[PDB]
């Protein structure tokens, strides 16, 4: 059974926007809970 | 006997138990009103108590030097294992594919959400300085210092937390499909968009179905490891320190079989009102209510075993502190706890094994408030009684409660009635899917005769 | 379709993605709060009664 | 524009559609019913739904995660002798507890959210709800629907083959 | 749609760094 | 950090000589060296809570 | 059923070498015959208990797994008298018999004389203690007043199951079965407990478990449910079971294994976690004993063959649904069991992982060849899926 | 140490490191020998209050002592449970004065005085340990021995 949203054009983009928000969310909390001191 | 009784359709069970929420304000009964006054005055109860416990400290309990654990862990435990029955019905009867589970896994799972909710506080209440609680959990800090992690206190912690989310997703996953039935029959252009939002545009289709069945089936598979888990932890606490009475190698399962048993009283000590108040007679039926009282009468014999497994340890050592804890329980100065243990969950459980005795609902509701008091009672003796007396003869006092844990007691009666009245005034008490699968899986069943 | 706009779909994907960075916010605002020098008193040069100069 | 929209009253009739579906090539379709038909689901659904790759996947992910978290918080970052217990991997027991928790939250989340997900759950609108008589879907009202995607998908014949069986009302639903 | 996304992320990135900075002003 | 790592920190005595004193590139070796020579003990010890707290 | 004959026919061979070796071994010494023979009991009854407490659990809560499985699981529980004979060899050795058959001490330490009795050499006090409960007369006689309940359940429920093909089972006979079961149960597991601590736990008196008895329980319920899965795939083709059966049931039986198995580990680690985190020293000998001269290793291969190995098979739909894949995992895992109660019972005598005995091994493969082959005997006195039964409707779902 | 009401010794809330227990075991027990025994904490080297320790308040020490952090610990009163002897005192309620300018200048500065929360048992007096340690170090250093 195909996902709902297979053959979008959107799919891979928002994939990558979500990644993206990740890394840099925990990039920022390493920063802050372990270099900044 | 059946579990539904005939004359139903798919229109009338989404009439039915729609009709319950939905009522114009103005139109409450007037029970309800009672009922929710009741509860927020033993909530204002519970406020003060919870206030006058911040002010001015635990020491306003019964607790001492010996028994460092009073009626807080007694209530914690007690209210943590009401939560069992209900995650039963809605789990493992999900994997057992039993058929008497659709109309009552609703009001269980309420159940269970809201006595974790009650459970939660008294790790927080009883901690001496409550506002530290964060130090168990693991949290950047410029210390660096960690939970213990070897301790059950801090297993405590990430299996209510793990408890309470699993349960909250599991409920609110359910709830989706009846939020779509609710926002259709709204009737009102803000009633809707409320329910439309928590249905998250439904939309019931196949290709969602598929989805969702083999969700619930994943989640019910989940649920029935982390419960037994949960209850076992609740019961490692004692179990790993070396206190005569806490260390019993058979605390886990008999502690899980207790859960069962004291959470099945007190779910047909609440159905059977419901059922009777409104229309629901036809979706509860006496069946449901003598295989429930069969189940509390399983899980009851296993906790009596647990009783006779605990006496046979107690004479089968020659160990000087096994035999005065079996002294102490039978004629020391708390042995009234034990006496009113053995009548209440051995004596009253015994009228069960006769089919007469389960089919009358009074019967069923004094053996209920019978076997909630002896459970409580079962747990004032694993702990106190254990706690007052230990090694060294020096260090023997009594545990004497006061009033203001039992103002917590109630207090926390009172939250829990609450989010009780709350829940059946918004929320529909019965599941309005999966009960009218049920009557089309009955009607196929006549096809096939 | 029935009781709801055609941007409610983009409304309510972007609400969640909201609320997670708000959470997330709410979260590193707590730690540098509690990580700060006006919190702890560094750097700030604390006058004293008599002005005495190292 | 959309698709085309049946309106059968009783699943059974639904499922007899959807059997004469399927047999002149119309896939790409759905059925809305307010219960899992079961029969309706394997005609048209039939498949992996992929929620249990998730859950093994993030459940193993936790399980993992708590282990570590013990081990490098308790016998690495800090080490501090309690009790006298051991400070190595025989430390395995008072390990378990964390882990097996991890490992079923995770697990739990990922079945829920992989579940919202995958059916694209979030979406308070859709073109359908534009049926007039779709109100009464979730309360004893059966609909089969044929997208405009089925490769073999024109507004006349659509109708004409869905009035071919006998239908309380055929719609056409429109974006 | 991403371009949303990744608008609120870029805000949220200034306002995180922003915070940072007032922590050692 | 320091009582963990004190060889990236300790000097050869003259500590209280005006702070004038910078510490040389291979601090690592003439820290090793001190912490040695002056028998500072290893984290074992130094990080026990009895140490700071009473 | 030519299938079920080539099965007895397997199990009759198995017993003949069994006891032919174990023979031999008695010949060099009888001591090592006798601790071999106590092992080897006590792995052959968790089949008949197993059987016993599966067909009550059935009848209380009605299944398509019950319905397919209600004749085997009759047959295997109809075997329990024989195993009561079985058990006079192990009474000979704990009785006066000592000082003959070349016994050079009793089996039972609290059977010795010197032990229980003041002023003896040893005079143990702890075993002392224990004297009349743990006495040769009073133990032949609990254990033999268990084989009575236990014959008596199994023999009446199969009587009753016969019955039901000639009349009346609309309502009759069903409930009546059905009611036998729930009393029964609460009456199996008391007895299951007792017998396990007096066949087991009195091999050493010093320690005492709570949980002991109900892990042998739940060991008893895997090794019974991986038997009937091995059975089922042997009687596949009987024709009662081409056109009443159905993939449904064969999911079920793999599903309750996976569930026995979970439910095994957990009353495992539970007993571990709590004697190891609360350090006494009463508690702490058992777990050393199981912990040293190269009994760890065993004890790590249960973890990982045992545990680990079929909860990841088990994980998958299919390799529970597929017969084949079902039946290679139940011969693991029987396989796996074998091993766990050997890591269970060996320890008290043998001391070293290299000292084991050909008879050790000898013992149980003889004894549960003897009960295959008895089982496979019962099965084909009556036909399989009785037809007459409210419940054949769960099997045409 | 605190000085707790008579009200809260009634409550057996009475917080004492060191307590002395008489058993009065005799035959007779109307002219009975009167045994004296001196109990504090016995700093056991494998101590059961210490695992069921949930934020590590009690870690045990590199020389051999017991280790109680007032500042971790959160009160949960596990530990108390745990121990065999019985030897550790919790502060249920504020038994430290704090409005009696002479009780404060009692005090002394070496050890903390502990708030409402607090579990408080033997410390083998570590404030005069920590000081003959650093002593001992900087005769060492000094002397260039590093005994
Ligand atoms: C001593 C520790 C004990 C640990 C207990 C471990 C067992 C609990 C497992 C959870 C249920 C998984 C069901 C999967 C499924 O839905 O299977 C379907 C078939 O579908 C599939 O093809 C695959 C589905 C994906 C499964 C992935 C699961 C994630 C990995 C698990 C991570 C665990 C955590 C701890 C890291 C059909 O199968 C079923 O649904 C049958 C369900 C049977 C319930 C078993 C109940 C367990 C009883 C023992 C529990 C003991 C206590 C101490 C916890
Ligand atoms: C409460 C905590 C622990 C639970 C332990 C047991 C594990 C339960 C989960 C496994 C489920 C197995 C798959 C489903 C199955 O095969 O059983 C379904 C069966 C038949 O149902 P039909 O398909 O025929 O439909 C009938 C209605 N339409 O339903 C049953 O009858 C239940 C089977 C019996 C359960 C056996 C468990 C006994 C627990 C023993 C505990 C021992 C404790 C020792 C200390
Ligand atoms: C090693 C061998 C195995 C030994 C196992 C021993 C332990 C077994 C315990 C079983 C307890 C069962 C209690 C009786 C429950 C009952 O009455 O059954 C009712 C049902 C529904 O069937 P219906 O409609 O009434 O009629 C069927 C015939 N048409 O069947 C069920 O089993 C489901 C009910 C819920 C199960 C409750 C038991 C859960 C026990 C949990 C505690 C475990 C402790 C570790
Ligand atoms: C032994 C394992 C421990 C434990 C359990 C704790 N510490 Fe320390 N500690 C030290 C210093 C300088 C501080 C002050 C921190 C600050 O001012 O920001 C602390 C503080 C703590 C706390 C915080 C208490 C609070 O109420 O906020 C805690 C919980 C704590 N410690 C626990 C110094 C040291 C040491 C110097 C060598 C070492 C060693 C320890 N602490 C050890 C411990
Ligand atoms: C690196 C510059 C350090 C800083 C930062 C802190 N301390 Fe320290 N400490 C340092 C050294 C090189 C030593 C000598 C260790 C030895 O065994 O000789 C110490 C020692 C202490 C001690 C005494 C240790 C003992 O065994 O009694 C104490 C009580 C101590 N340090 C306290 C302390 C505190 C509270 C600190 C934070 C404010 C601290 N030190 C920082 C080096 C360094
Ligand atoms: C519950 C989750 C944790 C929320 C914060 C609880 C503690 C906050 C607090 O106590 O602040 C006290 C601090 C000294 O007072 C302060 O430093 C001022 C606080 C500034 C804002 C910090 C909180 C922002 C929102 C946090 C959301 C998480
Ligand atoms: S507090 Fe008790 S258990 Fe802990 S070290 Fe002292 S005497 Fe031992
Ligand atoms: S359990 Fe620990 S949190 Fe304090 S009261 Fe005891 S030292």
């Amino acid at each position: 059974m195909q996902p709902e949203w297979s053959g979008d054009p959107e799919v891979k983009p928002v994939f990558l926007a979500v990644t993206l928000t990740g890394m840099v969310a925990f990039l920022l909390m390493v920063w802050l809970f372990a270099f900044y001191w | 006997e059946a579990y539904l009784l005939p004359g139903e359709t798919y229109t009338s069970i989404s009439a039915k138990i729609g009709d319950v929420p939905l009522t114009p304000p103005l139109k409450t009964p007037k029970g309800w009103l009672a009922g929710f006054s009741v509860a927020f005055f033993m909530l204002m109860i519970f406020f003060v108590s919870v206030t006058w416990l911040f002010i001015r400290g635990v020491g306003i309990w019964g607790i001492n030097i010996p028994v460092g654990w009073g009626m807080d862990i007694i209530n914690f435990v007690w209210w943590i294992g009401i939560g069992h029955a209900g995650t039963l019905i809605s789990a493992i009867l999900l994997l057992l594919n039993q058929g008497w589970r659709n109309s009552i896994n609703r009001f269980a799972e309420a159940m269970t959400l809201f006595a974790v909710a009650c459970a939660g506080l008294y790790p927080i209440l009883h901690l001496g300085r409550p506002w530290l609680f964060y130090w168990l959990i693991p949290y950047p800090n410029t210390h660096g210092m960690w939970p213990q992690f070897r301790s059950a206190l801090a297993w405590d912690v990430f299996a209510i937390s793990t408890y309470a989310t699993v349960s909250l997703v599991f409920w609110l996953v359910g709830l989706i499909p009846d939020f779509a039935t609710l926002r259709d029959r709204a009737k009102n252009i803000w009633v809707k968009r409320l329910y439309g939002i928590a249905a998250l545009g439904w939309r019931g289709s196949a290709r969602h179905w598929h989805r969702y069945e083999m969700a619930s089936i994943l989640l019910a598979g989940l649920s029935t490891p982390l419960v037994v888990s949960v209850h076992s932890i609740i019961s490692l606490d004692f179990a790993i320190s070396q206190v005569p009475g806490w260390q019993v190698t058979v605390f886990p399962p008999y502690f899980v079989a207790g859960a069962v048993f004291a959470g099945f009283a007190m779910v047909l000590l609440l159905m059977i009102p419901v059922r009777t108040f409104y229309g629901f007679e036809n979706y509860i039926t006496l069946h449901h209510l003598d295989v429930m009282a069969k189940v509390m009468l399983t899980t009851g014999m296993i906790v009596v075993y647990g009783y006779f497994m605990e006496v046979f340890a107690s004479l089968y050592s020659g160990n000087e502190f096994e035999e005065y804890l079996l002294y102490n329980r039978l004629f020391g100065p708390s042995s009234w706890a034990y006496w009113g243990l053995l009548f209440c969950n051995a004596v009253a459980i015994q009228p069960l094994w006769f089919k007469k005795v389960r089919q009358n609902i009074p019967a069923l509701l004094i053996i209920s408030l019978i076997v909630s008091v002896g459970m409580w009672l079962e747990r004032y003796v694993i702990i106190v009684i254990s706690l007052e007396r230990d090694f060294l003869p020096s260090s023997w006092d009594i545990y004497i409660p006061t009033i203001w844990d039992w103002s917590l007691y109630i207090g926390t009666f009172g939250l829990f009635f609450t989010l009780l009245f709350l829940f059946i005034r918004v929320l529909p008490m019965i599941n309005i899917f999966e009960m009218r699968l049920f009557l089309y899986q009955e009607t196929e069943k006549a096809k096939q005769r | 379709a029935q009781i709801f706009p055609r941007n409610a779909n983009l409304l309510s994907r972007l609400s969640i993605f909201a609320l997670v960075l708000l959470v997330v916010e709410g979260i590193l605002i707590l730690g540098v709060y509690f990580r700060s020098n006006y919190f702890r008193q560094v750097n700030v040069a604390i006058e004293q009664p008599v002005a005495f100069s190292h | 524009v959309y698709g085309v929209m049946a309106e059968f009253p009783t699943p059974e009739a639904l499922i007899e559609a959807t059997r004469k579906a399927k047999a002149a090539g119309y896939t790409k379709m759905d059925a809305f019913s307010p219960f899992p038909i079961e029969e309706v689901i394997e005609e048209i659904a039939h498949g992996d739904t992929g929620v249990p790759r998730l859950v093994l996947l993030f459940g193993l992910i936790g399980a993992a995660s708590g282990f570590i978290l013990q081990y490098i918080g308790n016998l690495v970052d800090y080490p501090l002798n309690v009790g006298g217990r051991p400070l190595d991997i025989t430390n395995w027991p008072a390990m378990i507890p964390i882990t097996f928790e991890s490992g079923i939250l995770l697990a739990s989340f990922a079945a829920a959210i992989g579940m919202i997900v995958l059916n694209g759950l979030p979406s308070p609108y859709h073109p359908v709800f534009n049926v007039p008589r779709f109100q009464y879907a979730s309360q004893d009202a059966f609909f089969l629907c044929i997208e405009a995607t089925d490769p073999l998908f024109d507004r006349s014949r659509t109708s004409q083959f869905l009035r071919s069986l006998n239908p309380m009302q055929v719609s056409e639903v429109a974006y | 749609l991403s371009r949303l996304m990744i608008a609120g992320l870029m805000v949220f990135l200034v306002l995180s760094l922003v915070v940072l900075l007032a922590g050692r002003l | 950090n320091c009582h963990r790592n004190p060889e990236l920190y300790v000097r050869p005595r003259e500590e209280v000589y005006n702070m004038d004193y910078v510490p040389p590139s291979n601090q690592l070796e003439i820290g090793r060296q001190l912490v040695a020579e002056y028998g500072i003990m290893p984290p074992d010890q130094l990080t026990n809570c009895y140490v700071c707290h009473r | 059923i030519p299938q079920l004959g080539q099965v007895q026919m397997l199990g009759l061979a198995a017993a003949v070498i069994g006891i032919g070796v174990l023979a031999a071994g008695y010949f060099l010494s009888p001591t090592s015959f006798f601790e071999s023979y106590i092992y080897g009991y006590y792995v052959a009854m968790t089949i008949p208990l197993g059987c016993l407490g599966f067909l009550m659990v059935q009848h209380l809560t009605g299944g398509a797994w019950g319905v397919t499985v209600r004749r085997m699981l009759e047959a295997g529980a109809a075997t329990l008298p024989i195993m009561g004979l079985l058990f006079i060899p192990i009474a000979l050795g704990y009785f006066d018999t000592y000082k003959a058959l070349g016994l050079e001490h009793p089996l039972y330490e609290w059977a010795n004389p010197e032990v229980v009795t003041p002023g003896g050499a040893e005079f143990d006090p702890i075993i002392a203690h224990k004297v009349p409960w743990l006495s040769p007369l009073w133990v032949t006689a609990r254990i033999a007043i268990f084989f009575i309940i236990w014959s008596a359940l199994a023999l009446t429920l199969r009587a009753w199951s016969r019955q039901q093909d000639a009349g009346g089972d609309a309502k009759k006979l069903a409930t009546r079965m059905r009611r036998l079961s729930g009393i029964g149960v609460a009456l199996f597991v008391i007895t299951v407990t007792f017998f396990s601590f007096d066949v087991a736990m009195s091999l050493d008196p010093h320690w005492f478990s709570t949980i002991y008895g109900a892990h042998y329980m739940a060991n008893a319920g895997l090794m019974t449910l991986a038997f009937l899965a091995l059975m089922m795939s042997r009687v596949r083709d009987a024709a009662l079971f081409r056109e009443y059966v159905s993939v449904k049931p064969i999911h079920d039986i793999g599903k309750l294994i996976f569930a026995f198995t979970v439910l095994w580990t957990y009353m495992s680690y539970g007993q571990l976690v709590i004697i190891w985190s609360g350090d006494v020293a009463e508690f702490t000998p058992w777990y050393v004993h199981r912990t040293q001269h190269g009994w760890v290793f065993v004890a790590l291969a249960l973890m990982l063959f045992a545990f680990a190995l079929p909860f990841f098979v088990l994980l998958f739909r299919g390799t529970k649904r597929n017969l084949n894949t079902l039946a290679t995992i139940a011969g693991w895992i029987v396989v796996m069991r074998f091993v766990d109660m050997a890591w269970i019972i060996l320890p008290e005598f043998r001391e070293h992982l290299w000292d084991i005995a050909i008879t050790d091994v000898a013992a149980p493969i003889g004894l549960i060849g003897l009960v295959i082959a008895l089982f496979a005997a019962n099965v084909q006195q009556a036909p399989l899926l009785p037809l007459r039964d409210p419940n054949m409707e769960q099997l045409q779902n | 140490i605190a000085v707790v009401g008579k009200d809260q010794v009634s409550r057996g809330r009475e917080m004492h490191w060191i307590r002395i227990d008489r058993y009065f075991a005799g035959e007779d027990l109307d002219n009975p020998s009167i045994y004296m025994m001196p109990v504090n904490c016995m700093q056991c080297e494998k101590a059961p209050c210490e695992v069921v320790c949930p934020v590590a308040a009690t870690v045990h020490d590199y020389e051999g002592l017991n280790n109680m952090v007032y500042n971790r610990c959160v009160g949960t009163k596990y530990c108390s449970n745990n121990c065999p002897y019985k030897v550790r005192r919790f502060n249920f309620l504020q038994y430290s004065d704090t409005t009696t300018e002479t009780f404060k200048l009692a005090f002394n500065p070496d050890v903390t005085v502990r708030i409402r929360g607090v579990m408080e048992k033997c410390t083998y007096c570590v404030q005069r340990i920590s000081g003959a340690r650093i002593a001992a170090k900087r005769a060492a250093v000094q002397a260039g021995q590093s005994s």
